[PDB]
């Protein structure tokens, strides 16, 4: 029970590092005020909009030449 | 494989919000700090005359009296659009403190729910030292339970500076490779020993405290009905709204809900303007359980003149 | 039993009947007036509350364990064997009746 | 609010005998039902004590295995039982509730007996 | 075809000022922040400031602080850095940099991917 | 918040090995990154993060964390890069530089 000014009002919290982008349909970007930029993905098994971590190599390839264009 | 790219405007009136419930917190502080400060002094005071006060109640007053004090520092913070200008020590020990006063006022108040049914039926023939002493036990778990489920959000808080914006905050750090899990975890335990249980109990050991004051022919000449279901309507209407935007919140992490910036907007007010009607709760729990009573009021009646 | 020793047990209007108990009683103390051959009728719940109908003549106290009741002002009809009287511990326990005459 | 006793009577040491506590008011069942004999001469003596909602008994150290107290919710009345009485078991026994009130709760006193009978006279030849 | 390009260089005085303009010119403007660096005669570089074009973060090193304004134009991709009570020391070659602001729990991507040719600036008299 | 970086100067030839030390005097969680400045043209940027290398870079440069202790290491060293490397720290907001390492000729 947290008082929601301790709280973090980002799109995003917490990530995940399994994802392939084999099974990756539709990326998305967040430029949100008090959190930078983030991301959003939505597999094609799923259907759900999982969360996706900078780190990994070619999610942050592919977002930084997307926004090139 | 398809890219998109959303950019969230900076909200215009955050700051007309924020101000708007800064006005409502202040009287908020000053009202509940009035209120439950007199019911404790009225406690403690009146087993002189000879009352045989209920602890339950002393214990209520005193936790709505700590959780209603730590409104300032919620207030500076709040009026700072969310950041953190004091040291770690002080977020620490302030969610602390909040946390383990609001559950123990929580669960005083399934606490008295039971015991008024108890009372009627089951402890009616029991002698009064017996009595005291199960509520002396009954108090004491409490608090320890309450303690007990208010460490762990605490232990994993810590304050940083955000790398970009520049601005300190407060917030969870919570295991890397458990975050979720723990997320989820703590709003079960804030949600179900929070609110259903509760409330639940409180529910249904009012209902059958009617029942048997119905079944009554004398008692229900010098009692009242509707104040029974009165108690259960004021603690859900208090905190259920807070609860449901809370657990919109939650859908709305796990991706439940498209994203849209007026999305973003109405739950950034709904959840601030639910947690101000949420701690109203506090400040009527005075009222609802001692001004009401007539024995409250001729005591309190005699100690201000 | 928690034992009470009720004293006077004989009296001669300020009227005192002065009870105590071994162990402490909180407040749980109340008081009585049975009549010759007839069945008691409260006159003092808890520490010094007055019974709904009584005279405002009879007067509780405490002090910790010696409990006293007072009445100020003696009426031929307040003239009966009060027995002083604990609930706060099982069995309920009688003080010995002051018999006023 | 009326309560009224039945029964009393001679019959010698060793033997059995009841006792009722009849009451025309308030439900039995939010109040408990005490016993109190006065002996010749003597003074007042908590007997036993009953709440009817669960069967709560207490007896006084004296009595304790040998007697016994049912309540009867539907007739909302008292039933005492008693076993193998003794010389000075001989007394007036009286039958005394003690009273509850649910709208002083939070902020309560210790009530004590307010509804006394007239009792019945119990004698052991 | 990312490109910064720096202008407004030159010869100065002590106590005034030149206005540094970067012009942005092949990728998001507003997705991103601009970083002011600087070079010493022969020596190793040293952060300056840097800007978010959206929100309009700043921040400043020490030794410019308050010295320095930077200001945003997401209509044409410029960043202004207006430095004003300049001294000697101050002679340097500056560069103008992006970096992509990603989210990692811990701190915030600060690479600069990208460096402008720089200009050159003197004060003395 | 300093950062240091050792040596001040280093040597090596053709087809070598070759390292440079970083350290600072607080606890950067992995927020560094290497640049590499030539004799008179803007930096680039060799690695991010800890060990991350970027998009263009060769195959050779790579990167290692040991608390506050980040090396990077370059292999077969060929001609080109002869040239100032340097350490950056991005954790805090005022970012902050090493001094450099003039990787030169035997
Ligand atoms: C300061 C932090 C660590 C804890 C915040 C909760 C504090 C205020 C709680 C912890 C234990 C609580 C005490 C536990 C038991 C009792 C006995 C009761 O008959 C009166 C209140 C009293 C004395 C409580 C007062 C409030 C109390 C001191
Ligand atoms: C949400 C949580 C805190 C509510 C927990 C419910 C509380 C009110 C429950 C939990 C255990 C319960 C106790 C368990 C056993 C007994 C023995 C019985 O002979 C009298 C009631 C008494 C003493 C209960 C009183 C109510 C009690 C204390």
């Amino acid at each position: 029970l947290r008082h929601q000014s301790l709280s973090y009002r980002c799109p995003c919290r917490f990530f995940e590092s399994h994802v392939a982008r084999a099974n990756v349909k539709h990326l998305k970007i967040l430029n949100t005020p008090n959190c930078a930029l983030q991301i959003v993905a939505r597999l094609k098994n799923n259907n759900r909009q999982v969360c996706i971590d900078p780190k990994l190599k070619w999610i942050q390839e592919y977002l930084e030449k997307a926004l090139n264009k | 494989i398809v890219v998109d790219t959303v950019m969230c405007p900076n909200m215009p009136n955050k700051s007309v919000l924020l101000y708007t419930l800064s006005f409502i917190y202040i009287f908020i502080f000053v009202i509940g700090m009035i209120a439950n400060s007199v019911v404790v002094w009225v406690n403690i005071q009146a087993k002189t005359t000879g009352y045989d006060t209920h602890c339950y109640i002393l214990n209520l007053a005193i936790a709505d009296l700590w959780v209603v004090l730590t409104i300032p520092v919620w207030v500076v913070s709040l009026v700072q659009h969310n950041q953190w200008p004091m040291g770690e020590l002080t977020c620490k020990v302030t969610h602390l403190i909040f946390s383990i006063n609001l559950f123990g006022s929580i669960f005083f108040l399934t606490c008295m729910s039971v015991d008024r049914y108890l009372s009627i039926t089951y402890f009616t023939n029991t002698p009064s030292s017996r009595k005291k002493m199960v509520r002396r036990v009954v108090c004491i778990l409490v608090w320890l339970l309450a303690f007990c489920v208010s460490l762990p959000d605490t232990y994993y808080l810590k304050t940083v500076t955000s790398a970009s914006n520049n601005e300190t905050y407060c917030r969870s750090f919570y295991p890397e490779h458990s975050i979720k899990e723990w997320l989820i975890g703590m709003e079960l335990v804030s949600v179900v020993l929070g609110f259903a249980v509760p409330f639940s109990i409180i529910a249904v050991f009012y209902f059958l405290l009617a029942r048997a004051i119905s079944a009554s022919s004398d008692q229900e000449k010098h009692s009242s009905r509707k104040i029974i279901f009165s108690y259960v309507v004021v603690f859900l209407v208090c905190w259920l709204p807070y609860h449901v935007a809370v657990l919109l919140d939650i859908f709305s992490i796990l991706h439940y809900i498209p994203f849209t910036c007026r999305l973003e907007h109405a739950l950034f007010t709904a959840l601030h303007v639910t947690q101000c009607l949420s701690l109203v709760h506090c400040c009527v729990n005075p009222v609802l359980y001692s001004f009401i009573n007539r024995n409250y009021r001729y005591e309190l009646m005699k100690a201000f003149i | 039993d928690i034992q009470m020793t009720q004293s006077p047990s004989s009296l001669s209007d300020r009227v005192t009947i002065t009870c105590r108990a071994s162990q402490s009683v909180s407040s749980a103390v109340a008081w009585y007036q049975q009549k010759p051959g007839k069945a008691p009728k409260l006159l003092i719940y808890s520490a010094s509350s007055l019974y709904s109908g009584v005279p405002s003549r009879f007067s509780g106290s405490r002090s910790g364990t010696d409990f006293t009741l007072t009445i100020s002002s003696l009426q031929p009809e307040d003239f009966a064997t009060y027995y002083c009287q604990q609930s706060y511990y099982y069995p309920i326990t009688f003080g010995q009746g002051t018999k006023v005459e | 609010v009326q309560l009224v006793e039945s029964g009393g009577g001679l019959v010698q040491p060793g033997g059995s005998l009841r006792l009722s506590c009849a009451a025309s008011g308030f439900n039995i069942s939010s109040s408990s039902i005490h016993w109190v004999r006065q002996a010749p001469g003597k003074g007042l003596e908590w007997v036993a004590s009953i709440s009817p909602s669960y069967g709560y008994t207490s007896y006084a150290d004296s009595v304790k295995g040998r007697f016994t107290i049912s309540a009867d919710t539907s007739k909302n009345t008292a039933y005492l039982q008693m076993n193998s009485l003794r010389a000075e078991d001989t007394a007036v026994y009286y039958c005394a509730r003690v009273s509850y009130w649910d709208w002083t709760w939070g902020w309560s006193k210790y009530e004590g007996m307010d509804y006394w009978g007239q009792g019945t006279l119990v004698t052991v030849s």
